[PDB]
């Protein structure tokens, strides 16, 4: 692809109820969020991706 | 009495709610006193101001 | 209060009512926003603090 830009992705982690907040480098927010959760091992609800 | 020292006196607490229709389901929370969501968050100090 | 000269004791019963609504009236209006993903989990969203 050679896209200008790499990949890179910023996660926060708030320190309540499993809760992150992402910011990334990605076309796909959705599955960015529902992989970031099935890894943690907490619902969908509690990862924000931007 | 003007000559006595405070004393504290033995504390009395009593709440009075009503309960929630005996055929509510356990998953209707609805009438029910369920603790503050973030209340175990807090005492741990987890809760982020 | 008869036995004692320098303490006191009092009791009182009152009552109260309290309108509810912001007495401006185009305040009393409340929006919420839900999205339900795809594993099932909700998050609920409102204009309240
Ligand atoms: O209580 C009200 O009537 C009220 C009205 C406007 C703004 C804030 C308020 O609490």
């Amino acid at each position: 692809h050679f896209y200008l830009e790499t990949h890179c992705t910023i996660a926060i982690p708030k320190g309540e109820e499993g809760e992150m907040e992402l910011f990334v480098s990605t076309q796909n927010a959705m599955k960015t969020q529902s992989f970031v959760a099935k890894m943690l091992g907490v619902p969908v609800n509690r990862i924000l991706v931007r | 009495s003007a000559t006595l020292l405070f004393q504290k006196d033995p504390p009395a607490n009593i709440q009075l709610f009503q309960e929630v229709p005996n055929g509510q389901s356990k998953e209707d929370t609805v009438g029910r006193p369920l603790p503050h969501l973030a209340a175990a968050m807090q005492a741990s100090g987890e809760a982020v101001y | 209060n008869k036995e004692n000269c320098w303490k006191k004791r009092g009791l009182c019963i009152i009552p109260t009512k309290f309108g509810i609504s912001f007495t401006v009236p185009f305040l009393n209006q409340a929006g919420a926003l839900i999205h339900v993903y795809t594993d099932g989990s909700v998050l609920v969203s409102h204009g309240g603090t």
